[PDB]
């Protein structure tokens, strides 16, 4: 948080709970945090995609693509109406054992 | 490893050996380098730093191939403003590329300039 | 532009005659007269008393440099001087610099070519924005100032306030600040640029170090802070700000237009002279110079090169004197000259010879006559723009003395102690076994001896003989670079060595304080750069010892070198009859 | 071109001054015993277009580029090759610079363009981000590339066209750094643009003048800066860069060593190159070629040919001269073809 600090976010939240990034609550190694920082605070406006675009483009370089438009509000009625930025790739193969039948060794019926 | 020919590093008897003679002698920014210990080593043994090979003996080009044990204190700098510390003890031009393919970090090289003037086939 | 305190702070006690010298200038500068000259010799604090002038008047000041060895110093001490207010300093951001000259003897053209730094311009943007942003302030600048510049109302146009909670559009703040050249460089962030980051902006002036965030919520300012850059610590916050230019040149589009048209016309002006003259390539080249230049910085905005049309920026005709640093002071202004016995005679001789390679230049088309108007201030049109002029020099300047009519102020006593040299006249010959035995008897107190010749080959005669018989030498010469002589200034301050020799380059920066005796030989005869001054500047720099000597060689006698021994000895008499009665040891603070 | 080369009214002798040669000023090699030379003496004049020539794999390759070439460039312009095996070349203080320009069929990869390579991209990226808008929309030269992961869009996956991508609409830009549109033009609008009409532009700023004015000089204008290599032809990847490898310090003897024009462009193509090579000659250049036709160096005004027969039986110099007194020699093939046609 000292090192994000030093790049200037001014937002956060982990622990389940939102500060600003001069703001750092207390953490524990044996304490487990789903961390889902903020980067900015930011509203839905007419035209003013080319603020919300720089909120969310360059964290898309350090969050690894994760990004989401949550409600922070109080009700939480749906769950973030599902907003978020089962599927598996995998490996296509047919004889090989990568995605043939793993007990009968991909053979017919 | 049987290659083209030995003598193949320093096969040059006349040229001006201030003019980096032997190809890590003549590198980007490792000429210097090079050329710092290198000429340190002929004004201790006893050969000239530029003169050609054919005004001295050919003792000269066999003794750059053989060069000489120990180390002498020696740091430059380069044209791109790094500093390399190039410090260890090779014998003669044949051992001091040997200790270029032991001890640099250049994959590519290393065995580059093993391939011309290199020649260490399989003994058994 | 409003008006602050100069807040001074002044550990240094005044002693003696500094309060008369003081309120002896306060009486003069209140007269209103255009002239002012003062003699402030090496020592004395002119700095301090400077700077006293400069509280008491409440008026931004202009300082005037001959080079850089000095002007940095003066800055330095000046900073150090006043803590609150913006302290500056203003010179050429190049460390190593090759003119643009065309001797036609040996046909030799020297091109632009230089080394650009990086803590100097800074210095400069914080002079200027200090300048415009507040009245309560000092710039010291050398020569460079008195070359192309812009003019102070179109770059503070450009200067633009913010504040918590303000109707700020993002887009329009970011097109003012590229507008006066700050590029938004987001994962590199250095001075001119600025990164944003979410809802924030860091912020780096070309002033200051500390970076800034400035954080909003929507369409409004919603903070503002200060930053390390590095280490993240907080040291305050502000409500309100101002941000000016990274470059000096900065106006209005229709400026650039009519700047663009001055270009044309002045490029058309100088084609039918070249045409004329029948110099094709000579004005081919400078065509295609001309046209990369002009058409690239209208595309842009930035180019190498811009003085020589900072005359069609400035509005101004041609032969007028370029727009300069002392029109960013108002006309309610103080201006100062240091060391002007070598800085007016340094700006005519520089003027000239910029002058005269200019010509080498536009006549055998190198450059614009516009670049010929992209000069130092000539003397002529200085006087007709400076105001009211305070001069501050060793000596007191032929040029001054005739100016002022030779009523001048005295202050070169010193009350820290320091006293002229002795005075030793012999002639030329039977002299080197008397300089052998008195460097053997004073070499137990471990100094320095300056000798000086005429030309260089009985001068390196001298020096391989004199290391020859058993003393370690070190001689000067025409080209002297800065590391050859910064390391004898490194070695010497080590005891490395007794004796110096130089004819010229002796009379820049080599500060010591454990040089005695210095040896002037056969500096009698006529030369354009061996009269009066040099001699009496060798006297000062014996004087400013503990106990000063110069042993002083002519095969005949002029009157200028006699009535320079005659005023250093009566001066000297004041200042030994002012320091019996001022008899207290120094106590610098 | 091939019809135009017979009935040239350009592949003549073209009889040049021949008399640049300096007898100091000039060049020798002595003594190589490579193993496909014998140790002859080849002597180089300065300031003329030489062309070494003779049967290939005599030693001619070998002694030119493998020995001179090398030792220049390693100590000329720091380069890396090994000298081989020879003793000597002379006026080491009659020479500044080496520029070498190989065969070198290199064009393969989408990656290489005759801009990217030739390192006026990066300028370009550089001048497009002097623009006002490149600079509020916080866009750098890096971030401005088409293979960084900042400036290329995941739906081309950077290759332009997959039916091109759905966002770009065939132009291998998004839309967040398209709208930068410096001198009314973007990137794609630019290289779009063939070069014959893009003379015009860039004439101001040098780099990209002196590297667009060269490559009109070649006379080949038709490619455009971000050319993948899978469609340039082998032959020509080097001869863009070969335009601009053949002036520099305006001295301009400066060696440059050539390859075959003939693998790839036809003698019409050759002969635009060597109304290039003679105008920059004139100039003061100096040109090393190995060469396979015959007015291509006969309209050059000095000869050496090494080894008559291939393979052991040649590594020997057999003519150094004019082109007409090699020819006047029935000992080298070279001048023999020189010689039954004038
Ligand atoms: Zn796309």
């Amino acid at each position: 948080f000292d090192k994000l600090n030093a790049q200037g976010y001014s937002r956060v939240r982990v622990d389940g709970v939102v500060h600003p990034l001069t703001d750092p609550p207390k953490l524990k190694k044996q304490e487990k945090h789903d961390i889902e920082v903020v980067v900015d605070r930011l509203t839905v406006k007419a035209a003013a995609k080319r603020r919300l675009t720089d909120s969310v483009e360059t964290a898309l370089n350090l969050a690894d693509g994760i990004v989401v438009l949550e409600f922070v509000d109080h009700e939480l009625g749906a769950p973030h109406r599902e907003q978020r930025f089962d599927l598996e790739p995998r490996s296509f193969s047919f004889n090989s054992p990568y995605g043939a039948c793993p007990e009968c060794s991909g053979l017919g019926i | 490893r049987k290659e083209v020919d030995p003598e193949l590093v320093v096969p040059d008897p006349d040229r001006t050996l201030a003019q980096g003679a032997v190809a890590p002698w003549s590198n980007g920014h490792t000429a210097e380098y090079f050329t710092r210990m290198m000429a340190g080593l002929g004004e201790a043994l006893g050969f000239d730093v530029d003169t050609p090979w054919r005004k001295l003996p050919a003792k000269a080009r066999k003794a750059i191939l053989e060069g000489a044990d120990e180390q002498v204190h020696v740091r430059y700098r380069n044209r791109y403003g790094r500093t390399r510390s190039y410090y260890a003890d090779f014998e003669g031009v044949l051992a001091f590329l040997q200790r270029k393919m032991s001890q640099t970090e250049s994959e590519q090289m290393k065995e580059r300039y093993e391939g011309f003037m290199r020649d260490v086939p399989c003994p058994v | 532009r409003a008006g602050g305190h100069f807040e001074v702070v002044s550990p240094h006690a005044p002693a003696g005659d500094q309060p008369a010298a003081i309120d002896e200038l306060e009486r003069r500068i209140n007269a209103g007269e255009r002239d002012v000259v003062l003699l402030g010799a090496t020592g004395t604090g002119k700095s301090a008393t400077t700077a006293w002038l400069i509280e008491r008047l409440q008026r931004p000041t202009l300082v005037m440099a001959p080079n850089k060895t000095l002007a940095a110093q003066l800055a330095n001490e000046l900073r150090e001087m006043l803590p609150h207010n913006a302290v500056e300093y203003f010179v050429s951001y190049y460390d190593y610099y090759q003119p643009e000259a065309y001797i036609a003897q040996t046909d030799t053209y020297i091109e632009k070519d230089s080394s650009i730094n990086d803590d100097v311009e800074r210095l400069r943007h914080s002079a200027t924005s200090a300048l415009l942003s507040r009245r309560d302030v000092v710039v010291v600048a050398s020569v460079s100032c008195i070359y192309g510049l812009g003019t102070p109302q179109s770059y503070l146009d450009r200067s633009v306030e913010l504040k918590v909670g303000e109707e700020v559009p993002r887009d329009g703040l970011l097109r003012l600040l590229v507008d006066v050249q700050y590029t938004r460089n987001d994962m590199s962030f250095t001075r001119g640029s600025f990164r944003v980051r979410g809802d924030t902006v860091e912020i780096i002036p070309s002033y200051e170090e500390l970076a800034v965030r400035i954080e909003f919520f929507g369409d409004e300012i919603e903070a503002l802070y200060y930053l390390h850059p590095l280490t993240g610590e907080v040291i305050r916050q502000v409500d309100s700000l101002r941000i000016f230019p990274a470059t000096h040149y900065v106006a209005g589009p229709e400026r650039m237009a009519h700047a663009v048209s001055a270009i044309e016309e002045e490029l058309a002006e100088r084609l039918a002279e070249l045409e004329s003259q029948g110099k094709l390539l000579e004005a081919q080249r400078l065509r295609m110079r001309t046209n990369y230049d002009i058409e690239m910085m209208r595309q842009v905005g930035f180019c190498s090169g811009i003085e020589n049309y900072s005359r069609h920026i400035d509005g101004r005709g041609p032969g007028t004197p370029p727009a300069t640093l002392l029109d960013y002071f108002p006309e309610d202004f103080l201006l100062v000259i240091d060391e002007s016995h070598v800085t007016v005679p340094q700006i005519g001789g520089m003027y000239e010879g910029d002058i005269s390679r200019k010509r080498n230049l536009v006549e055998y088309g190198f450059r614009l006559p516009s670049a010929c108007d992209n000069r130092p201030l000539t003397w002529e049109e200085f006087a007709d723009r400076i105001g009211q002029t305070v001069y501050l020099s060793a000596t007191p300047g032929p040029y001054e003395l005739s100016q002022t009519g030779g009523e001048f102020v005295e202050q070169v006593i010193r009350p820290t102690g320091l006293v002229d040299p002795k005075v030793v006249v012999k002639p030329t010959k039977g002299q080197i076994d008397d300089l052998i035995g008195e460097i053997r008897t004073r070499a137990d107190a471990d100094q320095r001896v300056l000798v000086t010749t005429l030309t260089k080959k009985m001068a390196e005669d001298l020096t391989d003989y004199l290391l020859e018989m058993g003393i370690r030498v070190r001689y000067l010469h025409s080209e002297v670079d800065t590391l050859r002589r910064v390391e004898l200034l490194r070695q010497l301050r080590l005891g490395d060595y007794d004796v110096l020799v130089g004819i010229n380059l002796l009379r820049e920066g080599l500060d010591l304080p454990e040089v005695s005796l210095v040896a002037i030989l056969d500096a009698d005869k006529e030369g354009f750069l061996r009269s009066s001054r040099s001699l009496i500047q060798t006297i000062g720099r014996a004087a400013r010892n503990v106990s000063g000597e110069v042993h002083m060689y002519a095969d005949k006698i002029t009157d200028s070198m006699r009535e320079a021994i005659d005023e250093t000895e009566r001066r000297r008499a004041k200042q030994i009859a002012y320091n019996e009665a001022n008899g207290i040891d120094p106590q610098p603070l | 071109i091939t019809g135009a080369y017979l009935s040239g009214r350009e592949s003549i002798e073209i009889p040049a001054i021949r008399r640049s040669v300096d007898p100091r000023r000039q060049l020798t090699v002595v003594g190589a015993r490579e193993h496909n030379l014998r140790g002859i003496d080849v002597s180089f004049p300065l300031g003329v277009l030489t062309s070494v020539t003779g049967v290939s794999g005599s030693g001619k390759s070998t002694l030119v580029n493998d020995i001179l070439a090398a030792v220049l460039a390693n100590r000329l312009n720091g380069a890396r090759q090994v000298p081989g095996r020879h003793t000597r070349v002379t006026g080491l203080d009659y020479l500044d610079k080496l520029v070498r320009v190989d065969q070198s069929p290199i064009g393969r990869t989408p990656r290489s363009n005759p801009a990217t390579y030739t390192g006026v991209f990066d300028k370009i990226r550089t001048l497009f981000a002097a623009t006002t808008e490149a600079k509020v929309r916080g866009y750098q030269p890096g971030r401005f590339s088409f293979n960084v992961k900042g400036g290329r869009c995941e739906a081309c996956t950077g290759d332009g066209t997959i039916v091109p991508c759905e966002v770009c609409q065939g132009a291998r830009y998004n839309r967040e750094t398209l709208e930068v549109h410096y001198k009314g033009k973007t990137v794609s609008e630019v290289l779009d643009m063939s070069i014959e009409e893009a003379a015009e532009f860039f004439e101001p700023i040098a780099g990209v003048h002196r590297y667009l004015r060269t490559l009109v000089d070649v006379g080949l204008g038709y490619v455009r800066l971000g050319q993948p290599a899978p469609t340039l032809s082998g032959g020509e990847a080097q001869r863009v860069k070969l335009a601009s490898e053949l002036q520099k310090r305006s001295t301009g003897r400066t060696v440059y060593i050539l390859d075959e024009p003939t693998t790839g462009l036809h003698f019409d193509d050759i002969r635009k190159l060597l109304n290039v090579i003679n105008g920059l000659v004139d100039k003061g250049n100096t040109v090393i070629v190995i060469e396979h036709n015959l007015d291509v160096i006969k309209t050059s005004d000095w000869i050496i040919d090494l080894g008559p027969e291939g393979g052991a039986g040649g590594g020997t110099v057999v003519a150094q001269g004019t082109p007409e007194d090699v020819a006047a020699v029935p000992a080298s093939y070279t001048g023999k073809f020189l010689a039954e046609v004038v």
